[PDB]
């Protein structure tokens, strides 16, 4: 959101728009943003707050490089080194932790884009469904069991994550707003963007994009021998 | 004062002031009705119980079996239909527990088969998969009568067929009654070569192998997939061959993927494991240059069923008893009809079957059940009824819970076999789709003048409290025991007994349902989905 | 292939079918598999199965395994089918069940070969006779040879009303 | 020509204020006309049965002829056979060959308190067999929708018969 | 105006220009004709550049297969090199 | 590892890897 904020000003300067594709090696810069406040401390928060706020999927970005570098204990302390970039290059580095509840919540939305104005009805049983992610190069794969009532069950390695979806919207922007109760008791709404790649949330808890397994590019190869 | 409205705002009215609404609420405080809903439940957690030790595997027979199935790099056959059908979307499986109990010292899950209805690029088709891992995949006799009865669905329904083979042929134990009949393992190819002179496509996926007979299924197909490993098509078998010409040769170099496909021409597509084979499956599917809808009409402007089905069990007694109660299936009709509207035919006539108008997701039914025992005027108002929907090409929903007819002196002078006799050729004659379920009892004639198995409807599914018998097992005992003067006084309690556990043993669902009497057994609570999956298959009628 | 079109040459001409089978199976081996044996008997089997001339056959000799799908067996639905006393239907012959049996069944010890071998002998032979065949309507009665011109006559004869 | 539920369809009503709805030469001659457009143009038929019946004053004009009452019959019976519906509301009295309206539709409605249905009316029974009986009790709407099976469908009033006739014309699976 | 009143004009255009078809043209008249694959046509003609190929290890020099031009599905066969009994 | 996709994923792909896409790029060297 820019503009006049609450307690600060934000503006983002672009050149880029939603479907244009960014080629490599001709300007690698995608936008800044800039805020305003009255003190560093204020202007940080809005800057972390904001780029919280910046979903970008089709391109990988350093979103998260930023925010660690934002949150860095040494960052905030005041004004650093110019080496500072390659003197916490371990800290700033860190992986991103993807829980349980973001891998479910992928799954539901990735089959909820599946599935149209069909009902899910196997006499007598659950209809199985499996949903292949990346997860830093492993394969993970979540198998769901969805009942007729819009009731997924998500197994992982000794757990289970059950998601009711009340009900979806599709937005105007090709994204999807659902609204979900996790186990029995977390009712909350998200939005989520579903490629031929990647799903993304934006859960209250942030924003993440999971990549789904690479399709193979020899599929169904028969060169007249082997 | 008098006359003040108009008749079409009772017809858009809240559904306490609708007049065609059905108002049975769930009498739940009452004892009888919490027996009747713990039975039902018991009934259908043993009945899904059963479909999932089908689909999981039970013995350490059927472990074995799998692990050898997944060892050569094989699906099995419910994942086959998983991968082969669109991601989201309805599959019916049709005889999920056949071949139950049906063969002493053999658990033939599903039968050795599996055949359903799915969904692929938004067209529906009947799938026809062999399980490998029963009996490698041998054909019983409940597999030919299966398959066959896969066939005939798809036929009258105008449904593309897909077959996913991989079965060894007709088991030698039991040839005599699989190889030589009418209703035998030839009428397969004989199903499959008049569907494919009716422009009904025939697609054969061969994913394991197929032996003698069995070889034709994919050389009689329009179209035919083989896979490179696990597929073989050959008339003769490397032990026939041998103990002919004295020669050895692998299956792979006898009928592999690269004989028909590089040089015999049998088959159509090469390919290289499963998935791609069901990815061919989706491609040619793709190209049968079928019409999306012959009209585009949508009509989805229905309201769910104003009552929860999930108490519909509260309503439904005890079938096996001494006196059996009854109860009015308008209270069910209420559970599976668009917002529990239902226009009566002739609600002062018949007074023991129940025939109006419905609608399921906007589709309209005429809907008879059976409310007590058929009287002559009850079979004369079906058959009228029944002549009514057939002029306006109305599908029909039979409900069956019949005892027979009214017996004595009076009823036969009345003439009441000559309304039966109606009745029975009004349901035989007519051309539009027929779908029935045994929520109750079926016995004797009244089966007949209800939609029975013998007389051809689209669909037939059981209840599992649902019994079937050429005569009640009380009614039976009694008759049995006045009829039989052999028998001593000493010994009418034991012979009431013993005929009573026969009946109850050959009547009940699942002895119906392994012998495909039946399209399987279904919960009360799923019956509205499952009858609305049978009616979109009858959309691509003729 | 000669059979497919000669059924195919009948059905345009609107003539009447007369089967008369004594087959034991199709030719086996590589090269025959390898020129395509499947997809000619499925010619057949087709053209026997969609014609819509009356079809009437007599099994003179033996009807084994898909052969006899080839030459219009009781499942393609033929206007009448009659055996001589002679016949024998099964879905393998009896000296070829036995033969494959005892080479597939490695349990089997060959001190008990040829009693395994009698024993399938004799099943075929009795599950294989006329009279079984008969006594479980899977044809339309035995009829001797010489009356077999007679009982075709008739056949046909039925089939004039036919539309 | 009137729409019901969106479909377009015939109606045929009796005026019983003329005459007591009895059939002149031209009220059979107009009803011969609206079943003939109806089966010419496929549009259901309605029918609004108040009539005592012929009237006996010119039966010669009314009874004996193609173009007379029986043609109501034969028009009737050859519309159902062709699948256009043929739908009687029984509003008050149908007498003799009136009484095969309701008979010959596809699908009937009999009021209860005015409706009546019989072929042979009290005076004709009393003349008969001597014997006293009132409109209600010989052809009332109980004895044909409980017992004779004549009438399917039972109206307390008017408003409500109008109100299940719109139910019959809203189930005619015509697209 | 239209029997059916259904649009199915969802298509993709080729993948490949068409302005170089000639490049894989060779000489017909020539003393040695040259062979090229069809295919490489055919993929600068349908939609998407989709072809499901019905025999593909079969003729081998006929080449069957399922295409759409601008929605509407055709069946194409075309030559790619001698006729033999297979390829007819 | 083994069977994780279903056929309409690669019915539903890029050029790339959607594998009933003719792929003859122009030599126009
Ligand atoms: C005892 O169980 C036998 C009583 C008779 C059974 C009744 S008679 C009327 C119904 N018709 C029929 O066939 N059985 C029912
Ligand atoms: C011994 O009886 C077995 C020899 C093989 C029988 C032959 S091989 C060729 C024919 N086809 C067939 O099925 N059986 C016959």
């Amino acid at each position: 959101p820019q503009g006049n904020r609450g307690t600060v000003k934000v503006r983002l300067d672009t050149g880029f728009r939603a479907g244009d594709d960014v080629l490599v090696h001709y300007d690698p810069m995608i936008a800044k943003l800039v805020v305003w406040g009255d003190n560093r401390a204020t202007a940080l928060e809005g800057l972390r707050t904001a780029l919280a706020s910046y979903h970008i999927v089709g391109v990988e970005t350093n979103i998260d490089f930023l925010q660690c570098c934002l949150s860095n204990p040494g960052f905030v302390e005041g004004g650093v080194t110019t080496r500072f970039i390659e003197d916490n290059s371990v800290n700033l580095l860190q992986p991103r932790e993807i829980p349980n509840n973001v891998l479910a919540l992928a799954a539901v939305s990735y089959l909820c884009s599946q599935r149209g104005t069909s009902t899910l009805f196997w006499p007598n049983r659950q209809i199985s469904q499996g949903v292949c992610f990346t997860v830093g190069g492993n394969p993970v794969v979540v198998r769901v069991t969805v009942s007729t009532k819009m009731c997924f069950t998500c197994d992982f390695d000794s757990s289970s994550v059950t998601v009711y979806v009340e009900s979806t919207t599709n937005m105007p922007d090709s994204s999807t707003f659902i609204r979900v109760t996790v186990d029995g008791e977390t009712r909350f709404g998200f939005t989520s963007f579903v490629t031929d790649s990647e799903v993304a949330v934006a859960l209250p808890q942030g924003f993440y994009t999971l990549a789904l397994q690479p399709l193979a590019t020899d599929f169904g190869s028969t060169s007249a021998q082997a | 004062e008098v006359y003040l409205f108009h008749p079409a705002q009772y017809e858009s009215a809240p559904a306490t002031t609708r007049p065609n609404v059905l108002h049975y609420p769930a009498e739940s405080t009452n004892p009888e009705f919490k027996a009747n809903t713990e039975r039902m439940k018991a009934l259908t957690a043993e009945l899904r119980r059963r479909v999932q030790v089908i689909v999981d595997g039970d013995s350490e027979a059927d472990k074995r079996a799998r692990d050898r199935h997944i060892s050569r790099g094989k699906l099995l056959v419910h994942q086959r239909i998983e991968k082969l059908v669109d991601p989201m979307s309805p599959f019916l499986e049709l005889s999920q527990l056949a071949g139950g109990d049906l063969y002493p010292g053999e658990a033939c899950h599903r039968g050795g088969i599996l055949t359903g209805i799915g969904v692929v690029h938004g067209m529906r088709v009947m799938i026809v998969a062999n399980d490998a891992t029963v009996k490698g995949g041998t054909y019983y006799p409940i597999t030919v009568k299966k398959h066959l009865r896969a066939q005939r669905i798809a036929e009258e329904n105008r449904l593309p067929c897909i077959y996913l083979v991989d079965s060894g042929g007709a088991n030698l134990g039991m040839q005599g009654d699989v190889f030589p009949d009418e209703q035998h393992f030839g009428r397969i190819f004989f199903n499959q070569a008049n569907m494919s002179a009716k422009g009904i496509a025939q697609i054969a996926t061969v994913m394991g192998s197929c032996t003698a007979g069995g070889a034709y299924v994919p050389a009689m197909s329009d179209e035919s997939i083989i896979v490179k490993g696990n597929g073989t098509i050959f008339l003769g078998g490397p032990p026939l061959v041998f103990a002919a010409t004295g020669e050895e040769v692998t299956p792979e170099e006898l009928g592999g993927a690269d004989v028909h496909c590089r040089a015999s021409g049998v088959t159509d597509y090469f390919a290289t494991d499963d998935l791609h084979a069901l990815y061919l499956t989706r491609r040619i599917v793709a190209n049968l240059n079928r019409n999306d809808c012959e009209r585009p009409c949508r009509g989805r402007e229905f309201t769910p069923p104003l009552y929860d089905p999930s108490e519909i069990g509260g309503f439904i007694p005890d079938m096996g008893a001494d006196v059996v109660k009854g109860f009015d299936v308008r209270a069910v009709i209420a559970r599976l009809v668009d917002g529990s509207e239902f226009d009566e035919f002739k609600k002062l006539y018949g007074d023991t079957l129940v025939c109006g108008f419905a609608r399921f997701e906007g589709m309209l039914v005429g809907i008879v059940a059976n409310n007590g025992i058929l009287y002559s005027e009850s079979a004369l108002k079906g058959a009228h009824f029944v002549e009514l929907c057939s002029h306006r090409n109305i599908p029909l929903l039979f409900l069956q819970n019949i005892t027979g007819f009214m017996v004595g002196k009076t009823y036969e002078e009345g003439g009441i076999a000559k309304n039966g006799a109606k009745l029975v050729t009004a349901v035989s004659t007519t051309h539009v789709p027929k779908i029935t379920i045994i929520i109750g009892g079926s016995y004797g004639a009244g089966n007949y003048g209800m939609c029975g198995r013998a007389f051809g409807p689209r669909f037939l599914f059981m209840w599992p409290n649902a019994r079937i018998s050429v005569m009640g097992g009380n009614q039976a005992a009694t008759v049995l025991a006045l009829t039989n003067s052999k028998l001593r006084e000493n010994e009418v309690q034991d012979f009431k007994a013993k005929v009573r556990s026969k009946y109850e043993y050959e009547g009940s669902c699942y002895y119906s349902t392994a012998r495909l009497w039946d399209d399987g057994v279904i919960a009360p609570e799923d019956t509205r989905a499952v009858v609305v999956q049978a009616l979109l298959s009858t959309l691509s009628a003729p």
